[PDB]
């Protein structure tokens, strides 16, 4: 069971806590753009997430032009990125 | 002499040239008493223009200074006038070293010297710490080496070693601590002082 | 009965393992508190660990001078600090003013501002004498909590 | 005397470009920097238990005072106020008062260890050598007054640490 | 179902005993003695540091905010000790449908242990550092993201039972050399304090430590393998150990041997380099299976 | 080739000329019976003597200075500058201000 | 004249109180962004007091070196700075504090 | 202006170490009430802050009675 093997973990980490607390008795909007870019990177990851597991029936010559056009846009945004990005 | 001696009197007269050069300028503005002895010059300089005196040995065709680095000041109460502000200056292109002196009481203040010499406004807090003199047309006076809570100036020979407040308590206050509390322990006051002159020539006539 | 003064000595015996001391750069001191670290004379790992922080730390050293600029400062980590805290004034500034003592600045004894249970007296505080303040302070550790 | 700290450029042409960048592209001299740490590792270190390994010494150290005496009782002692007056810490002190009948030899004699920035200036000043710096290290107390030496009694109760300076001394008359 | 916490208690040991190993064998490389007086070779140390923070180390919250900051370390202690669940090993506990899509979702989820201890401070002079510290964690995931995809678009599908088998013969350190590198770098971002360092306080110790040899194993499986010998149940249980171990040492390495690389550069080292360098390889792993038959 | 300070070792002769000449001018202005034009003026024109017969040599940047021509560039720059405030703030040309009480001796 | 200082007599009067009005805008706000200590009212009635020790007033040359000091000791919490109720206080909270008479003096038996 | 001199009565009043019937309308804070040098001109700068206007420091010196401030506070 999946639900028994987590459930487990989360509930033995909540009594280490009650040890500690019941037994003793006596600004910059810099960072903002990194947070950002982040985001839309591994939206683009998603959709080139399912490569191994896709390309297994599909044509590959179909596949080829359109796997590589996903990460070629990917820099392109990257390029955009090195325009003056910013102290950080 | 072979230990006695320290070293022979050589470049004596050659920064005796010194001794007359600045002085053949003869400036009541500036000049005053020029003292020279052990390879050393010293120069003290009238209150009223002391940046003028600065400018000079700063670049210079003759004497290439620069450098006014280090910057003491002197406490004695026997003459009229108190303090005595001491400027040492050193030559990395002629490699030398003069000296300039204030001779004014100086609790009025004096000129600062923040806009011939960078450091300099670093030093001129010390001297408004320790001792309490102001300086005119200064930017940022902040204490460095004195207390946020402290009064008067720590240096002044007028008051005692160990203050008026000095020892802090914690005590019954949960987070104050305390300052009012002045008393310490027993500081010694040696009374070792030699009967008989030590050396002749220093001796002076009443 | 026997239990109750067996597990006692348990609780004294994690103290005796391991303490960790603050870093506290205050003095000519402190670089002979950095040859705590120095291989030759270690109690690194053999109890000290350098780490510090303000708040998981179990034991301060106040390293030699204290000026009344740092008296508030000083004061302030003593109450970061957790109940089961230790004070070594480790040099003789610490104990009561080595040199100055008499002058306007310096605090005299330390414990006007935080209290001390481990005194070391050395000026150049030698490695090997400072070697004692750490298991002079585990010695110390007996009994606690009796009922 | 001019030694130089700049490179002024290392790469010139094909060969000399490629090396200086294959370090930035990949690592190299970090993996070089490893294998600092790597060797350091297998030799032995030189670490010293405290309770019963002890460190280097030397025949002249100072530590906590002891004032000796003669080798048929007598205390070495004379009473002079010199070595009050050299103490730049001003840590002892020292009034006098015959002793019983002829005799002039010390009252009052405290050694603070609140104070003592520890000089052997008064091992230095003494011309009858009372007070000599004993290889000593033990020393913690609970209190201040625990702390600092009474008159003369734990200063004379060096007598545990009186054989270790007598074997000391022997090699400081006529000095090393 | 016993075998649980058969995989908790052995592992909270192993994050106890690290203690030794992260200063003694960091101790030889500093050249000083790490643990000693306390047990034989210092043994009786780790166990000690638990008596001495749990029990008697009591609490002082700056403001304590109802729920918070009692709740930051049950999901730090709780996602560290989860990722142990998909884990191959020579058998693995309830194994999911797809491996390492889990792998990746407890440590981006991981990134809340360090955003809710942020939150618990009332002051905004901790917000601004624990601010930083998420930008360590959260921009090193993107790239970690790319780098995994790689390694599974040359052989096997999600599951990380499929990546022992592939491993046959030789190691996937060889096809993937310019990529073993990036996981030597790329996993010391999340709280290894070697590239860069930002009661309760003591359990995230627990956790951050015990994300520290689950990348060890984890690289130990996508790099590492030799021999898989299914009736052989005894060679591959010392083997795998003894290749986690080497690279436990290459962890503490980095944290004696190298100082921080700094904030601003760090988004030097990854970004502006490293995300063009990782794509131009992720470019050519796709090429890979089409010029030459590779499909699992 | 650069010099070690961050003034730029740039090659340009006759720039010392012209700074050594600008500042002969500005002495003849206020002060004339003053001995600083008296015995200033005389060490620059042994000076631009040295310019004017070596042609661009080393030698004569080892003349004084023995820092390349950059560190000598920087000695007639604030030339004029100091020149400037000896002429604004009157020292050097009059001399009427009180003197000290008699002590010295400590 | 000599010495200039900063201004001659009359001038000298209403530097004062340009910094008397700085310091009074200051102890409400060294309540909230400081501490409570003792009370808004209790400090206002610190300022009054130390003003009543300075004001003697013969020469302009003692009043302009008041105000550089008042611009410092009491400049100590406008730009914000550190004190931990420790620095800045004025007031002394362990005082005994002793009384000047004839009968209260002589029977603790002083100097 | 009309309705300046009930605006200005009533806050002055209200502060401490004033008399509240015995000194009110053209009489001198400094001169008829009995006030020091300092303390008279800070009552002066309370004032200001409940009407809504910044006071300069030369314009403090001459204002002293309610009557002689209401003609200032206008603008
Ligand atoms: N605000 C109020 O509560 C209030 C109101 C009106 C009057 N008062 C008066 O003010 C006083 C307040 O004192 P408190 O309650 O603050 O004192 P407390 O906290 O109880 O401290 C007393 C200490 O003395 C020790 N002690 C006392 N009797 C002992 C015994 N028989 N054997 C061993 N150890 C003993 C205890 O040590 P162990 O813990 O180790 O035994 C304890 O630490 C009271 O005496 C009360 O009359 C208080
Ligand atoms: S005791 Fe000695 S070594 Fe330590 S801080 Fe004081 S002067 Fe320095
Ligand atoms: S210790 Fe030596 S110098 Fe000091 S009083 Fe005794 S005999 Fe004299
Ligand atoms: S060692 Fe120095 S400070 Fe200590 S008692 Fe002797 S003279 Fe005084």
């Amino acid at each position: 069971n999946l639900m028994l093997a987590l459930l487990t973990n989360f509930t033995l980490a909540t009594l280490l806590v009650i040890i500690a607390f019941w037994l003793p008795q006596l600004f910059s909007m810099k960072f903002f753009l990194v947070a950002i870019t982040f985001l839309l990177f591994d939206l683009e990851i998603a959709l080139l997430l399912p490569l191994p597991w896709a390309s297994q029936t599909a044509n590959l010559n179909t596949m080829l032009t359109m796997a590589l056009f996903l990460i070629i846009l990917l820099a392109v945004s990257l390029a955009y990125e090195w325009t003056q990005k910013g102290l950080e | 002499r072979p230990t006695v001696r320290p070293r022979n009197d050589v470049a004596h007269k050659q920064l005796s040239a010194f001794g007359e050069y600045v002085a053949e300028i003869l400036p009541k503005y500036v000049q005053q008493v020029q003292v020279s002895c052990f390879n050393e010059l010293e120069i003290c300089i009238h209150p009223d223009g002391v940046i003028p005196v600065l400018t000079f040995l700063r670049d210079h065709s003759n004497a290439q200074f620069k450098s006014l680095a280090d910057l003491t000041a002197v406490d004695i109460p026997t003459r009229q006038n108190r303090f005595e502000i001491v400027y040492n200056l050193l030559s990395l292109r002629f490699n030398s070293r003069i000296r300039v002196k204030t001779y004014t009481d100086e609790l009025t203040p004096i000129e600062s010297s923040v806009p011939v010499y960078k450091a300099a406004n670093w030093y001129e807090r010390e001297i408004w710490d320790m001792f309490g003199v102001f300086f005119a047309n200064h930017p940022d006076l902040r204490r460095i080496l004195t207390d946020y809570g402290f009064e008067g100036h720590p240096f002044r020979k007028d008051f005692p070693l160990s203050g008026y407040v000095e020892l802090r308590y914690d005590d019954e206050v949960k987070r104050v601590v305390a300052e009012p509390v002045e008393l310490a322990q027993e500081f010694r006051k040696f009374d070792l002082n030699s009967p008989w002159e030590a050396f002749p020539a220093y001796r002076q006539p009443p | 009965e026997y239990v109750v003064a067996k597990l006692d000595d348990l609780i004294n015996w994690a103290r005796r393992s391991s303490l960790w001391p603050m870093t506290f750069g205050l003095a000519c001191c402190a670089v002979e508190m950095m040859h705590m670290a120095a291989p030759r004379y270690d109690m690194d790992r053999f109890g000290v660990v350098f780490r510090a922080s303000p708040r998981q730390s179990d034991v301060m050293i106040v390293a030699g001078t204290l000026t009344n600029k740092m008296a508030p400062a000083l004061r302030k980590v003593y109450d970061q600090m957790p109940e089961p805290r230790y004070v070594v004034s480790m040099g003789s500034c610490a104990n009561g003013g080595g040199y100055y003592h008499y002058s306007y600045s310096v605090v005299r004894g330390c414990d006007r501002i935080v209290p001390v249970d481990i005194y070391v007296p050395g000026c150049p505080p030698t490695a090997e004498a400072l070697l004692y303040g750490i298991l002079q302070l585990q010695k110390k550790i007996k009994r606690e909590k009796r009922l | 005397t001019y030694k130089y700290v700049n490179l002024r450029e290392p790469s010139m042409d094909m060969k000399s470009v490629t090396d200086r960048a294959a370090q930035t592209l990949l690592w190299t001299e970090l993996i070089r920097g490893l294998g600092m740490t790597l060797s350091y590792l297998f030799r032995e270190p030189a670490t010293i238990n405290y309770p019963f390994e002890k460190g280097p010494l030397s025949p002249r150290f100072r530590g906590e005072h002891a004032l000796r005496r003669y080798p048929s009782g007598e205390e070495r002692c004379i009473a002079c106020k010199l070595c009050e007056a050299v103490c730049p810490a001003q840590a002892i002190t020292i009034e006098a008062e015959p002793r019983a009948d002829g005799s002039r030899r010390t009252t009052r004699y405290d050694i603070d260890m609140t104070k003592c920035i520890y000089c052997g200036f008064c091992q230095e000043a003494c011309p009858v050598d009372a007070i000599v710096e004993g290889p000593n290290f033990e020393f913690s107390t609970e209190t201040h007054e625990e702390l600092l030496y009474n008159k003369e009694k734990l200063l004379n109760n060096g007598d545990k640490w009186e054989a270790e300076i007598a074997a000391n001394i022997q090699a400081d008359y006529l000095y090393r | 179902m016993i075998n649980i916490l058969m995989l908790i208690i052995p592992i909270l040991l192993a994050v106890a005993f690290l203690t030794l190993v992260e200063r003694k064998v960091l101790g030889y490389m500093q050249l000083r003695k790490g643990p000693n007086v306390v047990g034989p070779y210092g043994l009786l140390q780790p166990i000690a540091d638990a008596i001495k923070l749990f029990i008697k180390e009591p609490l002082r919250p700056a403001t304590s905010s109802a729920s918070m900051f009692i709740l930051a370390p049950i999901m730090a202690l709780g996602l560290a000790l989860t990722m142990w669940i998909p884990l191959p090993m020579p058998y693995p506990l309830i194994n999911m449908n797809l491996g390492v899509l889990f792998m990746l979702a407890m440590s981006s989820l991981a990134v809340y242990s360090i955003l809710w201890s942020g939150w618990a401070s009332n002051s905004k002079y901790a917000l601004i550092g624990a601010l930083r510290a998420v930008a360590q964690t959260i921009s090193y995931e993107v790239t970690l993201a790319i780098i995994l995809l790689s390694v599974l678009l040359m052989s096997g599908s999600f599951t990380l039972s499929t990546l022992i088998t592939t491993q046959e013969q030789m190691w996937l350190i060889l096809p993937a050399w310019p990529l073993a590198m990036m996981w030597f770098i790329s996993t010391l971002a999340e709280t290894n304090r070697a590239p860069f360092d930002l009661g309760p306080f003591a359990l995230f110790f627990m956790a951050e430590y015990a994300n520290i040899i689950m990348m060890n194993i984890f690289t130990a499986i996508l790099f590492l393998g030799t021999s898989h010998n299914p009736h052989m149940p005894e060679l591959y249980t010392i083997n795998f150990t003894i290749k986690s171990l080497l690279l436990t040492m290459s962890f503490l390495w980095i944290r004696a041997s190298y100082p921080r690389f700094r904030y601003d550069q760090l988004m030097h080292l990854l970004w502006k380099n490293f995300l063009p360098l990782t794509l131009a390889l992720c470019m050519w792993h796709v090429s890979l299976p089409i010029l030459t038959s590779g499909i699992p | 080739t650069g010099l070690v300070g961050l003034a730029v070792c740039e090659t340009p002769h006759e720039r010392l000329k012209i700074l050594y000449t600008k500042i002969l001018d500005v002495l003849g202005h206020i002060p004339k019976n003053a001995a600083y034009r008296k015995y200033t003026e005389q060490i620059t024109n042994e000076k631009l003597s040295m310019v004017k017969a070596e042609p661009d040599v080393k030698k004569l940047e080892e003349r004084l200075q023995g820092g390349q021509i950059e560190e000598v560039i920087l000695q007639a720059e604030n030339e004029l500058s100091l020149a400037r405030k000896m002429i604004q703030w009157k020292p050097w040309e009059p001399l009427v201000e009180e003197p000290p009480a008699s002590q010295w001796k400590w | 004249v000599k010495p200039i200082f900063s201004r001659d007599m009359n001038e000298a009067k209403r530097r004062v109180r340009e910094l008397y009005r700085a310091w009074y805008r200051e102890v409400p706000n060294t309540v909230h962004l400081f501490q409570l200590d003792i009370s808004v009212k209790q400090g206002r009635d610190k300022v009054r007091e130390m003003f009543k020790k300075n004001a003697h007033i013969t020469d302009p040359r003692v009043v302009d070196l008041l105000v550089i000091k008042g611009k410092m000791e009491l400049e100590e919490t406008i730009k914000v700075w550190k004190q931990r109720t420790h620095v800045m206080r004025f007031f002394h909270e362990t005082e005994a504090p002793r009384p000047k008479d004839f009968l209260s003096k002589f029977y603790v038996g002083h100097d | 202006l009309e309705g300046i001199k009930d605006r200005v009565l009533y806050v002055l009043k209200l502060y401490d170490k004033i008399d509240p019937e015995k000194l009110s309308v053209n009489s001198h804070f400094m001169k008829d009430l009995g006030l020091d040098s300092l303390d008279q001109v800070e009552i002066i700068m309370a004032m200001e802050d409940e009407f809504g206007f910044e006071i300069p420091d030369i314009d403090a010196e001459k204002l002293m009675c309610p009557q002689e401030i209401v003609d200032y506070i206008a603008d």
